[PDB]
């Protein structure tokens, strides 16, 4: 009953972290799934609102690392050349986090048809071999269904989406870490708000944002 | 793409198939045999 | 043969994956353009061509064509109207390949759950399986989910792709033209260098 | 590569595959038929 | 013969392959290249080596092929060098698109053919399936499907993929014979010498795919 | 089973030796298995020796070997080039030995394949027992399942795994060229150290912070 | 009968490949691609270390290889570098031309083999599903089915691919021997010392595939 629920998940999942745990190590796995699960279970911050916090900073002189960040770098580092270094490595580097987690699970979504295939392979060795005991081929060609099924499911409903979720969230990030670091350039110099608010209206619908205008 | 070999692989998969369908063709039905099967494979996907 | 749970289940399983791939609104979009590229048809370079050289003699049917002459009306100088219609082009270019991604994301999907429907169909018959005579029947059902993306995967999405494709390079090179005439008019040259100009381009 | 259509076929016909040994599990083959056809096939192969 | 052949299948994957094609190509297009396609298929190409010997013959005295007839037609029309060369580049040109285009659209048949095999295949084995009351007659049935499929396979690997790829050939071979044309029609409109152009001409008669050839 | 991955792993070796000569392919196993029974070394315990060095003014045998060079006596430039050399061709190893694993995996499911055909036609050529058919197919299609074992779950992941040592062996040796620089040119620990811990956070490393 | 299967099935394959192989290519081609397969097969390259000993042996003294015949002849001939260099460059490009032509030749074979063991295929088992009433027509349908089959697979792994794989590993063999010709023959036209010109000669020895160290 349950073992051939239990052997189709088993061949599937486990062939799938086999082969990933030889591509990736154990921790960044780990960061991966931490990255994955923040990226699907908090909004991303919409940049109108980083534009409004924005100007109204800028006319003064929370709810966001970024420019919590810029703005405890400020009151510290005078100059701008650290605060741009410090500011663009944040960026890159979560770029690189986004764009890591997004191959780990492209890893998987690749590696778990192929579980499938390997799992219906053996349910046909196991009923093709058998054939004479009924109590036999049920379980065999569950085992075969059952993996070719799980591989499907998990490769285009799972873990397909999910880098294609990453790689829309990488892409949002990038987005609001830059208008945060163009504001913290323009706190700065202490540009007008209405230039960069100027300045930065030609952001509102940039690349995919385009289809719907 | 796709493995070059999967043209192959569905060239197996194409003989066997047709393979059991030749099987099939002289093949005669069983009743009881048929109810184990029915019953193992409903026990086996949780039924 | 027909079935309502067999389209709905590739359909709405396709929108579904598509949607955590794209925004609700960026489907409108690709539909959208779609649809323009499909029934309103681009008018040929040629009439362009005539358009400027009618234009050209006198010192308007495209909004390409339109919002350039506006342009140089109050007169803005090249290098604005060049960034402006580049810009332009780079838009539209962007949009067809989205629109292009949007189709093609889903002839990728629309048989992977063409797959995964008809294998819950055949774990559903397997595990409810009673009489002899309707095994084959039923699983004949369970194919009908597979044949539906096989057709949404190659005689819908996958041609819709390749036609916004064309219509995208085709969009592009009017739109060079395009470009190309709004610069000679503003320069005011003779028609006939300029047509040379951009005969040589074709 | 190889087309994507071409990974459908291979699916369906591992279905199929599975389908048909699944069917012939609880079916009983003629004698006489199975010595004939296995005596063709002989003949062909060489 | 008669086990090889039904009018369903073969209804479904012209049908099917012609629309997936009308969506992307238009009607003219299409008849265009079929049109080229006969033409190639019907028409040989010149040998280089023939064309050479056509512009010697003619060079010092200063017909098959229409192009040398544009040629000569304009050298006795007497337009200046300029319009002559713009407007045989041009002919080339239009003469390599539609090679070009032609080849595109047998490879779009070549290439969408074998999909609607797949999609005939489906429908007989839904047919089959769905009126299959005893595994013991299935054989014609699943026969008609692996026909659709067979048809799907022979017409792309064996019609519209060869058609295409004698379509490169001969767009090949076309622009060889026609810029040897411009090479020779120019010399004949400067007024020179014969066998001065037969020095510099036979250098690139293997450029290309004839490489491996030496 | 045994005679099934004989003949898979035969013919692929076969196959693959008309790419890669008996040297080339020992070799590619030699890298395989000093990479898997081995563990490589982690930056961290670089950056602390090379710090150390540096403060100053080694088990690791590229840290002895440039170490050994720098102390003889030579340019900058000279350095610069033995170590970019070293570097190199321990890139070009790990890259070869990901090919021939990559190629086995390629040419392994179509001789499983082939076995499986092979199989049948032994097969069918001496049909003589019903009840006995399927178990015969099952032997013939066993070669093609070991293929898929032997494409996915062996040859492509020591791929992989020789891609990953790859970069790991590339990071450390970087690391180690530019701490025997800095070392050179007598250089503040300091900025030679932000620069390691600037390194040390890129690339698949990325998620573990 | 049995003849006449196996005669089936090999026309099939190996006609149909060739058929749609000389829609392809020109029949010269496809001799001189045979042409090159069987070179490479018969002929060993010269390995790279007599090449380095024979260029240090006329490097200190101021023959088999033609390419060295011809660089020889040039560097007598008084021909500047960049003539010389340019025509055996040109030289060297046509034999990459070449072989790079025989790879695609015996690569579209194998990628025509499996398809016409496709063709094949469809044909054997629509005649024996249509035929089920006698084994006269299912024996050879399944026969010629099978056969044509496995020598799709077999001409395409194990003869057409691999020699496409043989024709690149000696098209690399010869291109890294007359890279070697070219700078054995211009540290000539310098003169400059052997030993050096010796090691630098050496370290083209760690390219490609021969790190076996
Ligand atoms: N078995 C064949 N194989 C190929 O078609 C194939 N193989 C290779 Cl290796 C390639 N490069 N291109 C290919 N078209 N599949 C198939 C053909 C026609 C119909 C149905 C199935
Ligand atoms: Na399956
Ligand atoms: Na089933």
């Amino acid at each position: 009953g349950m073992f051939v629920d239990v052997t189709s998940i088993l061949i599937v999942v486990g062939g799938s972290i086999f082969v990933v745990l030889m591509k990736f190590t154990m921790g960044q796995f780990f960061g991966a799934t931490k990255i994955a699960g923040k990226a699907f279970m908090f909004k991303a911050d919409e940049p109108e609102d980083l534009i409004a916090k924005i100007v109204e900073m800028a006319d003064a002189a929370i709810n966001n690392t970024f420019m919590q960040k810029g703005i405890d770098l400020l009151v510290d580092g005078h100059d701008a050349d650290v605060v741009r270094a410090a500011l663009k490595k944040d960026i890159a580097l979560t770029d690189e986090r986004h764009t890591q987690g997004t191959g780990v699970f492209r890893a998987f979504g690749d590696v778990a048809p192929a579980m499938g295939m390997i799992g219906t392979l053996v349910g046909l060795v196991a009923m093709l071999s058998n054939m004479d005991d009924p109590k036999a081929i049920g379980p065999a060609m569950a085992v075969a269904l059952l993996t070719t099924l799980y591989g499907a499911i998990l490769s285009n409903m799972v873990f397909f989406p999910i880098a294609d979720k990453l790689s829309l969230r990488r892409d949002q990030e990038t987005l609001n870490r830059r208008l945060i670091m163009d504001g913290v350039l323009a706190i700065q110099d202490g540009q007008n708000p209405r230039v960069i608010d100027s300045y930065l209206k030609n952001y509102l619908n940039e690349g995919k944002r385009a289809l719907e205008i | 793409g796709l493995p070059l070999w999967m043209g192959t692989f569905a060239d197996l998969m194409s003989l066997l198939m047709c393979f059991f369908v030749l099987l099939l063709s002289f093949s005669e039905m069983d009743v009881l045999k048929f109810k184990q099967i029915a019953g193992s494979m409903k026990f086996a996907f949780g039924v």
